[PDB]
C-alpha cells in the first residue's frame, strides 16, 4: 500500500477521477465548457482530437488546475464518440482518463465505461442548464428594451415564468446530484479506502460507490421509464429559445 | 466568467475596504499580494493574477470629499492595490451632476479595466442608498453602464437608510435612485440598519461604533455569497446561473439575505434550516409568501441527513410561499473554509425573493407622499432645481414605484398566472 | 399556451411515475420538487 | 454452560483462553476436579459479564427502555402526540407510513430525548389485532400504535422477542390513558353556568383517570424498577441476569390490569364511554356557539353507565389479591365507597 | 408547549429575576447564557435557545417608575436577556389608565413574542395584588389578553398583601384586581404575606429584609412547580394537564401551596407527607376540607415505601377532605435536581383546592364592607374620579366576591352535587 500509493500515486487518482470527471472540481468544467462551446456546436464531422486537445490546454492552464501535478493532467485526454448522420458536437464528445501503471489492477475498463456514462449523464445535465441560463440572458436583456412597445407585454409575461419554472427544476436537480450523489458515496468511500489495510477492500469500495451511484442515477436499467421522461423535459428547453 | 468590482461613496468604500481584507485574510497572500508559501484557490475574478503572483483586486476607486479615502491611502494594504483610478455635496442632483461632468474620463478608466478582463460576467458596485456623495451619481453611472453594455450583469449591494426619523430631501433623493435601480438594474441585494442594529445589539453591547461591526458582517456575507466562486465549485459557478431562479421579472428583481449564527464567536441540517427560517436570522425586517428561496450551507455537513431534513420541511410546512407556481428552495452545499480557524463549523446563507420588503418600500413611499403633499421638503436647493424645473421626475419615480408595489401586492396573489 | 399546458402535463407525468420508485433514494426527489403544495393539487 | 459462555463471546470477536491449565483425572475418593470445575466455569461467568455490560452495555438500554415503552422521558411525547395527533385522527389505510416516521424523528430530534444514540433504534408500527393477540384492524392511531425497536446480539441475549412484545403490549395500555386525558383537557378549555352536570361528569373522569395513572405509575413502574436496579447489581451471571429481567418482567406485566381471566371487560366499556362523552359534548359546543334538554338525558345515560361500570371495577378489583391504592385513595371521607347496598 | 412569562410591578420584577438567578444558578449555563461544557435537559419552555445556546428567556419586561429595574438593567446577567421590550401611581385606575394608553405597543411587544414561538402553552405573570404600579395595570392587560386568546392558559403566582392594619384604598383596588382574577383568569396560585413572615421568623432571625428572603422562597417554589417541565419528566408536561384536577368550577380556581423544609440549610415519603399536611408547612394561612389535593416528590425515595405510605395515610384518616365526590390527592415524582447540592434530599411540593383560603378573602370583605359603609376611604383621588363617575364598579364587584365566597360554602357542604 505504500508503494503503490508514493510510487504510483494511486491516492491522488482517485481524488482526481472525482474531480474532473465525477465533477468535484468545476471552474476547469465551466472554463472547459465555456470555451469548448463553439466547436461543439458544429458537428464534430469537421472536428478532430488535436483540436479539442489545444483548446482543453488553455482550459487547463487559465484555471485552478494548473497548481495540479502534471502526470494527472496528462492521464486525462480528449475523445470522441465514432460518428452517425446527426451528429452534434453536444451529442459526440468525451473524456477518457487511461491506465498508465499497475492502476488496471484497480481501475477495470468497465469502470471507466459506468465512469464515462455518468458523465455524459452529467454532461447533458450542465449542457441544457447553460441553455437555460442563456434563456434568462435574454430576458434581462430584452425586456429593459421592451418598454417602449406596450403591447408585446403579456406574452412575454408569459413567456419569463415557463422559464422560471424550468430554471426551478434544474435548481432543484443541480442540488439533487449536489447532496446525494457524490458527499454520500464519497464519504463512505473515503472512509473505507483510507482505513482499510487491504488492496482489495479499498476495491470493492470503490465497485460498490460507483454501483449504487449507478442506482441513484436514472441510468438503472429499471429505473429507465423514469428516464424517459426526463428526456422529455429538455425538448421544451430548446423549444423555448426558439 | 470575470467580474469587475466598483466602488464610491464613503460607506461603499468603507465595505469594499473592509471586504478586500477579509479576503486578504481570507486566502493566503500577503498584504501586499505575494502569495503566502504554506497555502488550491482562484482568484481570478476578483483579482488579477500577476507575475509574482500579486492579485490585485478589480477595484476602480472613485471618490469624492475624500476624508476616509485618505485613510484608505495610507495603509499596509496600499501595495496590495494601485490600478491608478482615484479621481475626485450630499444631494442626489449635486453627485448626479458632478459624475456627468467626469463621465467620459471614468468611462475611460472603465474601458481600461474592461481592456485589462479578456471575458467578463458581471459588474458589482458598493453603494449606499441615500449615502450623500454616493446618491445621485451611483445612479448616474448605473444609468451610463446601463446604456453602454447590455451584455452583462450587475449585482448590487446597498443598505436602507433608516435613522429613526435635519436631512428632509432623503426620501426623494432615495425614491429616485431606487427608481434607477428598478428600472435600470438586472439583480438588488438589499439590506436595513434596523435589522443588522439589532443583530449587533443581540450580539454585542456596542451602540457608537456600529458602523464598523455592519463592516465585518457584509464581508462575511459578500464572501458567502462569492465563496462558490472563489473556492472552485461545480455549480452556478456564474452569477447569472445564480441569479436566473430567483428573478423571474424584472421589476421585481430585489433580494433578501440571511446567515445562521448572530454571534460567532452540533448544529445540524435541520437547526441551521430552521433558524434561517426566522426573520430574526435574516438581516432585512395579508400574509407574505416567497416566490423562491435559495440557500448556500458551508460547513461540516453529513450528505444523509439533507434528504431527511427537506422531507421533514416538507411535513412541519414551517415556511409559508406560494407565489402561484411551482418555484421553490434551492439548497447547496460549499466548501467549509480552510486557512482560518472553523468554529461554528456548519454555516448557511440564504437568499430569496419575498413580497413582505415592498411594506418596506411602503413606508418610505407613505414618508416621501407626505412630504410631496406638503412640499416644503425640497429646501429649494439649486441643483434639485437645475436638474428639473418642474420637478415631474419626482412623480414618475412615484408612479414607478406605485407600478412596482402593486406589482408586489399582485405577485402575492395565486392569480399571477397572467402578468408575471 | 399549449407550451405551458404540456409543461405541467409533463410535470405531472413525472410524478404520478415517481410515487412507485424506490424507498430512500428516488422518492426523496419528489420532496425536493413541491414545496410549494399545488403539485398533487391539481391531481 | 461453561463451554457455551465462550462460544456466544467468541462469535463476537476475542476467544479468550483459560488462566491456567490442569490436567482432569478421576481417583477414588479425590474430588479435586469439581474445584477446578468451579474456578473455570466462575471465570467463564466473569469475562462474559465483563464482556456484557461495557461493549453492548445493558444499562443504557434499560435506561432506554424506561425511557418509551415504561415512558420515562415524555417531553418527547408531549411534543409528538400535539403535532400528529390530527394525523393519528384518521383510520387505518388513510395513513401513510412516511408521514409518521417523519413526524417520529420530529419529535425524536426536537426534544430533550437526545441524551444517547439508542433513540434512533425507535420507528412506528402497529398491531392488527390489539387485544385478541393476549390469551384494531378499522382504526390505527387510535388502538393500533406501537414503538419498533433493533438490538445487537450482546442485548439479543437478555432482551428478545418475549420481552421486546410485552413493552409493546403495555404501551399500548399506557396509551389508553395518556389519549383519554388529552382529550379531557382539551374539553376543560372549551368553557375556561346553566347546564353545569357535564363539568362534574368531565371532573369525576379527568379525576379518576389520574387515580389510575398516578397508581399504575408508583406501583408497577418505579418499584419493580428499584428491584430490578437492585437485582441486577447482585447477578453471578448472565442466567442470574435473565432471572432477574424475567421475573421482572413478569412483575411489571403481572401487575397491571394487563393481566385478568376476562382482560377486565368493565375497563374497555368504561374508556369507551369516556371518549363518547367527550366527543358528544365537544360537538353540541361547537353547535351551540355556531338544546340542553336532550343533552341533559345523553348526559344521564352517561353518569349511569360511568357508575355502574365503576361499581364492578371497585367489587372486581377488591376480590384481586397491596391492591386497595386507588380505593385508599378515592374514598376520603367517601364517595363511591358503597352505592347500592347488598344484602 | 412553550410558555412565556410575563413580568411588571416592583414585587414582580424582583421575584422575575429572582427566579431568573434561579433557573440561571440551577442548570448549567454562564450569567450571560452560554452552556457550560461540564454539565440533558430542556430549557425550551422558559428559554430560547440559540446558537451558541443562549438560552435567552421569554421575560417580557414591563416598568413604571423605575427604581429597581435599573438595577435589573445594569447587572451581570442583563447579557442573559436582551429582547428590547422595556417601555414606561400608586392606584387601581391610574395604572389601568397607563396601560390602556399604551395598551397597542404593549400588544405589539406580545405579538412579537408571539411570532417568537411556534406554538405556546400558557402565559404566566410576575404580580402582586395592590402592589401600586402593579395594580389596576395587571387587571388591564388580562382583560387585553382575556380578550385577544381563548385559546391559551394563563397561570398567576401573587401575594395576598397583608401590612398588619396611611393607604386605604387598598382593599378597593385588591377588591378589583381579585374580580378581574376570578372572571377573566383560569387559574390562580396565591401566597400570604404572613404565612411567610412566620416561616421566615421560625427558619431565620431577620425581621427587616424579608423580602429579600421571600424572594428565594418563591424562587424555589417556581422551580419546583415547574421541575416537570425543565428535567424531562413523562406525564403533565403541559401546564393544562397539571391543572385541569385541581379545578372543577370556574370561580373556585384558587391553589395553595405548601414544601416541606421549613429550613433547608433519612426523611421519609411518610413523614414528608405528613408534615405537608401541616398549615405551618403551607405557605398560606364549620370544618374545611380540599376539593382535590396534588403533590409532586423530588429527591432519593423508596419506591416500595410510598404505596405502605399511602396505604396507612388513609387508615390515619390525618386529613380530612369530602367535597361531595371521589376527588383525592395524587402523589407524582420527579428528578432530584443535580448540578447543586442535593441536601435535604427528600422535598415535596404540594397544591390544593381548600375552601379555607375564603375566610382569608371574607377579611379583606369584612374590611372593605366596613370601609363601603363609611365611605370616605377612596381618598377622590382623581382617577377613580375619571374611570367611574358614580363607583359602581365596587358595587358589582362586591355582588361578584358575594356569589364566589357563597359558591366556596356551598362547596364545602356535600350537597354541591348540584351548582358544581
Amino acid at each position: 500500500l505504500d508503494v503503490l500509493n508514493k510510487k504510483y500515486s494511486l491516492l491522488d487518482h482517485m481524488q482526481a477521477m472525482r474531480r474532473y470527471l465525477l465533477l468535484g472540481q468545476g471552474d476547469f468544467i465551466r472554463h472547459l465548457m465555456d470555451l469548448l462551446k463553439p466547436e461543439l456546436v458544429r458537428p464534430a464531422t469537421t472536428l478532430y482530437q488535436h483540436n479539442l486537445t489545444g483548446i482543453l490546454e488553455t482550459a487547463v492552464r487559465a484555471t485552478n488546475a494548473q497548481f495540479d501535478s502534471p502526470e494527472i493532467l496528462r492521464r486525462l485526454d480528449v475523445r470522441l464518440l465514432e460518428v452517425s448522420p446527426g451528429d452534434t458536437g453536444w451529442d459526440v464528445f468525451s473524456l477518457d482518463y487511461h491506465v498508465d501503471g499497475p492502476i488496471a489492477t484497480v481501475f477495470t475498463r468497465e469502470c471507466m465505461s459506468h465512469y464515462l456514462r455518468v458523465f455524459n449523464f452529467l454532461w447533458r445535465a450542465k449542457r441544457m442548464e447553460y441553455i437555460l441560463t442563456d434563456i434568462r440572458k435574454g430576458h434581462m436583456c430584452n425586456a429593459k428594451l421592451l418598454r417602449n412597445m406596450p403591447e408585446f407585454s403579456g406574452v412575454l409575461h408569459q413567456c419569463h415564468i415557463l422559464a422560471s419554472e424550468m430554471v426551478h427544476f434544474i435548481h432543484q436537480m443541480q442540488y439533487y446530484i449536489t447532496f446525494e450523489v457524490l458527499e454520500c458515496s464519497w464519504d463512505e468511500l473515503w472512509n473505507k479506502v483510507q482505513q482499510a489495510q487491504d488492496l482489495d477492500h479499498i476495491i470493492a469500495a470503490h465497485e460498490v460507490f460507483l454501483d449504487t451511484i449507478i442506482s441513484r442515477c436514472l441510468l438503472d436499467s429499471d429505473s429507465r421509464a423514469l428516464l424517459n421522461q426526463l428526456r422529455a423535459v429538455f425538448d421544451q428547453i430548446i423549444e423555448l429559445q426558439n | 466568467r470575470e467580474i469587475i468590482t466598483l466602488q464610491l461613496g464613503q460607506c461603499g468604500n468603507q465595505i469594499g475596504f473592509e471586504f478586500w481584507k477579509q479576503l486578504c485574510a481570507e486566502h493566503g497572500i500577503s498584504p501586499e499580494g505575494i502569495v503566502e508559501e504554506f497555502a488550491t484557490d482562484r482568484k481570478d475574478v476578483f483579482f488579477y493574477q500577476a507575475d509574482d503572483e500579486h492579485y490585485i483586486p478589480r477595484a476602480v476607486l472613485l471618490d469624492l470629499e475624500p476624508r476616509v479615502i485618505h485613510s484608505i491611502l495610507n495603509s499596509p494594504y496600499a501595495k496590495l492595490y494601485n490600478p491608478e483610478n482615484i479621481y475626485l455635496g450630499n444631494n442626489w442632483a449635486s453627485g448626479f451632476s458632478q459624475g456627468e461632468k467626469i463621465h467620459e474620463d471614468i468611462f475611460d478608466i472603465i474601458d481600461r479595466e474592461a481592456d485589462g478582463s479578456d471575458s467578463l460576467e458581471g459588474f458589482v458596485l458598493c453603494h449606499s442608498i441615500a449615502g450623500g456623495t454616493g446618491s445621485g451619481l451611483g445612479s448616474y453611472l448605473l444609468e451610463r453602464l446601463n446604456d453602454r453594455y447590455p451584455k452583462k450583469l450587475v449585482q448590487t449591494y446597498s443598505v436602507f437608510p433608516n435613522q429613526d426619523e435635519d436631512v428632509v430631501v432623503q426620501p426623494y433623493n432615495s425614491l429616485l435612485t431606487l427608481k434607477r435601480l428598478t428600472q435600470n438594474a438586472d439583480c438588488v441585494v438589499v439590506l436595513d440598519n434596523t435589522a443588522l442594529n439589532r443583530i449587533a445589539t443581540d450580539r454585542l453591547h456596542i451602540q457608537n461604533p456600529s458602523f464598523s461591526q455592519i463592516n465585518q458582517l457584509v464581508s462575511t456575507i459578500m464572501s458567502a455569497s462569492t465563496t462558490t466562486l472563489r473556492y472552485p465549485g461545480y455549480m452556478n459557478n456564474d452569477l447569472i446561473g445564480l441569479i436566473a431562479s430567483l428573478i423571474p421579472t424584472p421589476r421585481l428583481h430585489f433580494l433578501m439575505t440571511g446567515y445562521t449564527p448572530l454571534t460567532t464567536d452540533k448544529t445540524t441540517v435541520l437547526d441551521v434550516m430552521r433558524r434561517l427560517l426566522q426573520p430574526k436570522n435574516v438581516m432585512v425586517s395579508t400574509n407574505h409568501c416567497y416566490i423562491a428561496i435559495l440557500n448556500i450551507i458551508q460547513g461540516e455537513v453529513d450528505p444523509t441527513q439533507v434528504h431527511k431534513s427537506l422531507q421533514r420541511i416538507r411535513e412541519r410546512k414551517l415556511a409559508n410561499f406560494i407565489p402561484w407556481g411551482p418555484a421553490s428552495i434551492q439548497v447547496a452545499l460549499s466548501r467549509k473554509s480552510p486557512y482560518l480557524p472553523s468554529a461554528h463549523r456548519v454555516s448557511g446563507l440564504m437568499m430569496a425573493n419575498h413580497t413582505s420588503i415592498s411594506s418596506l418600500f411602503e413606508r418610505t413611499c407613505r414618508q416621501y407622499d407626505k412630504l410631496r403633499k406638503r412640499e416644503a421638503f425640497l429646501e429649494q436647493f439649486r441643483k434639485e432645481d437645475m436638474f428639473k424645473d418642474n420637478f415631474d421626475e419626482m412623480d414618475t419615480s412615484r408612479e414607478i414605484v406605485q407600478q412596482l408595489i402593486d406589482e408586489y401586492h399582485a405577485a402575492t396573489r395565486p392569480d399571477y398566472i397572467s402578468w408575471g | 399556451r399549449i407550451l405551458t399546458h404540456f409543461y405541467q402535463g409533463i410535470v405531472q407525468q413525472f410524478l404520478v411515475l415517481l410515487t412507485t420508485s424506490s424507498d430512500e433514494s428516488l422518492r426523496f426527489l419528489s420532496f425536493r420538487l413541491d414545496f410549494n403544495e399545488h403539485y398533487k393539487a391539481r391531481e | 454452560s461453561t463451554g457455551k459462555y465462550l462460544n456466544v463471546v467468541r462469535e463476537c470477536g476475542h476467544d479468550v483462553t483459560c488462566p491456567v491449565a490442569k490436567e482432569i483425572i478421576y481417583t477414588l475418593k479425590e474430588r479435586a476436579y469439581v474445584e477446578q470445575i468451579e474456578k473455570a466455569f466462575n471465570y467463564a461467568s466473569k469475562v462474559l459479564l465483563d464482556f456484557l455490560m461495557e461493549e453492548k452495555e445493558l444499562v443504557a438500554h434499560l435506561r432506554s427502555i424506561k425511557r418509551y415503552f415504561l415512558m420515562d422521558q415524555g417531553d418527547f411525547f408531549v411534543h409528538f402526540m400535539d403535532l400528529a395527533e390530527e394525523e393519528l385522527r384518521k383510520p387505518v389505510e388513510d395513513i401513510t407510513p412516511p408521514r409518521l416516521e417523519a413526524l417520529l424523528e420530529l419529535a425524536l430530534r426536537m426534544s430533550t430525548a437526545n441524551t444517547d444514540p439508542f433513540k434512533d433504534d425507535l420507528k412506528i408500527d402497529l398491531m392488527p389485532h390489539d387485544l385478541i393477540t393476549q390469551l384494531e384492524l378499522a382504526l390505527s392511531g387510535l388502538e393500533a400504535f406501537s414503538f419498533d425497536y433493533i438490538v445487537k446480539w450482546p442485548l439479543s441475549l437478555i432482551i428478545n422477542r418475549k420481552a421486546l412484545t410485552r413493552y409493546q403490549m403495555l404501551f399500548r395500555h399506557m396509551f389508553y390513558c395518556k389519549h383519554v386525558e388529552r382529550q379531557l383537557c382539551s374539553v376543560w378549555i372549551s368553557n375556561k353556568q346553566w347546564f353545569a352536570g357535564a363539568f362534574t361528569l368531565r371532573q369525576r373522569m379527568l379525576n379518576f383517570v389520574q387515580n389510575i395513572q398516578y397508581y399504575m405509575m408508583f406501583e408497577v413502574m418505579e418499584p419493580t424498577w428499584h428491584i430490578l436496579e437492585k437485582n441486577l447489581k447482585s447477578a453471578s451471571n448472565i442466567d442470574d441476569v435473565l432471572g432477574h429481567h424475567t421475573g421482572f418482567l413478569d412483575t411489571c406485566l403481572k401487575d397491571c390490569m394487563l393481566t385478568n381471566p376476562e382482560l377486565l371487560k368493565v375497563f374497555s366499556k368504561l374508556m369507551s364511554v369516556c371518549v363518547m362523552f367527550t366527543n358528544c359534548m365537544q360537538k353540541f359546543t361547537q353547535s351551540m356557539k355556531l338544546l340542553v334538554s336532550g343533552f341533559e338525558a345523553t348526559i344521564n345515560k352517561f353518569d349511569k353507565n360511568f357508575s355502574a361500570h365503576l361499581l364492578d371495577l371497585l367489587a372486581r378489583l377488591s376480590i384481586y389479591s397491596g391492591m386497595a391504592s386507588v380505593i385508599s385513595r378515592l374514598d376520603f371521607n367517601g364517595f363511591y365507597t358503597e352505592r347500592l347496598e347488598r344484602l
